[PDB]
């Protein structure tokens, strides 16, 4: 339990290369970089006019994007704690979700791009190092809930227009796809493969690449260690929707569901899969959690206890445990093997927005309403 | 009131 921030919090997200550092945002407009290991302040990110909605670390873990309620995006150094130049304007509403492109896909010696969407209906696509709109990927009739880049070309955002997009960032912005099945508001979207997405080309142990180029090894080398079940790469999407259901896809191979996954009561505000893609876990506002088969979809076990509307899961790298918030100020912190709770966590005064789990597994960050940074480790 | 992205846009 640590302070520092004068408003509610919004999000956080653990360093990919290590459990030690962690970026957060709140509605004080900053953002602050924390050492875990003393849990205590670092850096903190101003020149926002407006709350700080969400963050994102870069895949290499060089640079830090964040959004913002003032319709802008901004490139920080997680060093020294610089704004790395002008904001990224262009965007008329408040910026919903930051997505970056994994190493995979990106040049050696070269740095990956971001995509960021909005309230406005549009996902830009931004040169970090350039610092220009490359892209405009518009077309959604209403907010664009979330966008992920997937680890094979291709950019799905979900929308209010219950409207799930597929877009091409190998043939410069063009929409392959369009998908219409759910049947209200698109809240959230994850991939099969996020995981290795977001870590790129680090592991479980911290290591990194000496060279360029093995960045670019050990980045395909993550990737398809998960993507790979069959012999060949096979990435999956849920979607969430206010209408209580939600949808597995395999978007390329084919433009219609694998499965309608529903039993949820109300509406699912949150899904993430597993960081193998196993298992799928969602979240939703009638107190419960349910565990579906990451494979095919298939209904597993119920985890109960919350009081409250869930808000937000997020995995453990082991992919037994999984923690979760909800606005009955509790975490808690579930086991996919006895398929009920783990342990209680002591949880905040107030309602918790955000939640994470360290890539390695060792620690577990939190935040809400009562304006409180706090740490659990395992 | 600083309500995070998913709770924007809804009322209690």
């Amino acid at each position: 339990a640590i302070a520092g921030h004068g408003s509610t919090i919004l999000c956080s997200a653990f360093a990919p290369h290590t459990s030690s550092r962690m970026v957060t945002g709140a509605g004080d407009n900053t953002a602050r970089i924390w050492d875990c290991d003393t849990q205590t302040p670092m850096h903190t990110l101003k020149g926002h006019y407006n709350w700080v909605l969400c963050v994102s670390w870069s895949p290499d873990g060089e640079v830090i994007a964040t959004g913002s309620m003032d319709n802008t995006i901004r490139l920080w150094d997680p060093k020294s704690g610089q704004c790395l130049g002008d904001a990224l304007r262009g965007h008329s509403k408040w910026i919903t979700s930051l997505s970056w492109e994994p190493i995979h896909l990106v040049k050696p010696g070269s740095k990956p791009r971001l995509a960021s969407s909005s309230k406005d209906g549009t996902i830009k696509i931004w040169d970090t190092v350039s610092r220009v709109c490359q892209y405009t990927m518009s077309g959604h009739t209403n907010s664009v809930s979330c966008v992920k880049w997937g680890g094979q070309g291709l950019l799905y955002s979900g929308s209010h227009d219950r409207t799930v997009r597929v877009w091409d960032i190998n043939s410069q912005g063009r929409c392959i796809n369009i998908l219409k099945s759910h049947a209200h508001w698109v809240n959230h979207l994850s991939l099969s493969t996020d995981y290795a997405l977001r870590i790129g080309a680090f592991d479980h142990t911290g290591k990194k690449p000496s060279t360029p180029e093995e960045a670019q090894k050990k980045a395909l080398e993550n990737y398809e260690k998960i993507c790979k079940k069959n012999g060949n790469s096979e990435e999956m999407m849920v979607t969430a929707s206010d209408d209580y259901t939600m949808f597995l896809w395999n978007p390329l191979k084919s433009t219609k569901p694998i499965a309608r996954m529903t039993g949820h009561q109300k509406l699912v505000n949150h899904v993430a899969f597993s960081p193998d893609g196993r298992y799928i876990v969602s979240a939703s506002f009638d107190n419960s959690i349910k565990l579906w088969d990451g494979r095919d979809g298939k209904f597993i076990s119920t985890f109960r206890g919350h009081v409250a509307s869930v808000y937000q899961v997020a995995w453990s790298s082991d992919c037994r445990l999984l923690v979760s918030c909800s606005k009955d100020t509790t975490l808690k912190v579930w086991d996919v093997r006895t398929r009920k709770l783990s342990v209680d966590l002591p949880g905040h005064k107030d309602e918790v927005y955000t939640v994470d789990w360290s890539v390695d597994g060792k620690r577990v960050c939190s935040g809400g309403k009562d304006k409180m940074v706090r740490l659990w480790t395992h | 009131d600083a309500l995070p992205t998913y709770l924007l846009d809804r009322e209690q």
